[PDB]
């Protein structure tokens, strides 16, 4: 029978022990640049989130870039998505609470050929 | 301003924005691989392992000019805290593969 930290009632005790919080591969990372589906990024700033940088992708276009650097879009980019838990800080007054939530981030893109459908 | 070191939740998970056959249909392929951790929760997480090394071309074979590469990502995990402790957790960072994409070896001019 071992001892466990005091959590109180209806609660759950979460440690943040993290370090560089929004470190991140895509700053040092250009796969984003050199892929056929290329991607950008948009980095917003969120003082009341953790981890409080939401880093969201965007394909470039709608079909992929070949040997020549031309677009075929005979193919797809298409986004891929990855669930995550994020902590979020809420204020009534100067009283501080504290959530987790679930949140998608579109972390890039990839090049598929298409779903084809027939009218009859 | 910064968030503190230990902090109380309470137990809703709150879902925003969430809710297919890319890892097959992908010039850049990828197998799914299973990881479970009773210890953690998500307790299951998918991990992406780019099929080849090389890109599949028009004619559908695996050309090496091109390479597979994953997409990683840093996701935010629950680990029981000590582990038989049904309500502690360390909010624990981990790198991902969530899929592949295809890249030239360097970026083009
Ligand atoms: C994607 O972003 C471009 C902006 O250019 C990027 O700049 C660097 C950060 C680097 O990553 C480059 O490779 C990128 O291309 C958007 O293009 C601009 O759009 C504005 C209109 O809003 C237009 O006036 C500019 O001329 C464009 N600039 C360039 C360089 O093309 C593009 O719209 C973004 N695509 C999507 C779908 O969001």
């Amino acid at each position: 029978p071992e001892s466990c930290p005091p959590v109180p009632g209806g609660s759950m005790k979460l440690d943040i022990g993290i370090i560089n919080e929004n470190q991140r591969v895509s700053m040092s990372r250009n796969i984003e640049s050199r892929s056929t589906s290329p991607w950008n990024y948009t980095v917003t700033w969120d003082p009341n989130r953790y981890p409080s940088e939401v880093v969201q992708a965007q394909c470039r276009n709608l079909g992929c870039i070949n040997a020549q650097g031309k677009e075929d879009i005979s193919m797809n980019s298409v986004p891929i998505q990855q669930e995550t838990l994020v902590v979020r800080r809420k204020h009534q007054g100067c009283s501080v609470s504290f959530q987790l939530e679930k949140v998608l981030v579109t972390v890039g893109c990839t090049c598929v050929t298409p779903v084809i459908h027939h009218v009859q | 301003k910064n968030f503190p070191r230990t902090v109380m939740v309470n137990l809703n998970i709150h879902n925003r924005n969430t809710n297919s056959d890319y890892y097959n249909r992908s010039t850049s392929p990828w197998n799914l691989h299973r990881n479970e951790d009773p210890e953690r929760y998500p307790s299951v997480i998918w991990e992406a392992k780019c099929r080849h090394l090389g890109c599949i071309n028009a004619d559908g074979n695996v050309d090496y000019h091109m390479n597979s590469v994953p997409i990683q990502q840093e996701i935010l995990v629950l680990r029981r805290e000590p582990p038989h402790c049904p309500n502690s957790f360390r909010l624990e960072k981990i790198l991902v593969s969530v899929g592949c994409t295809c890249v030239t070896p360097i970026v083009h001019h």
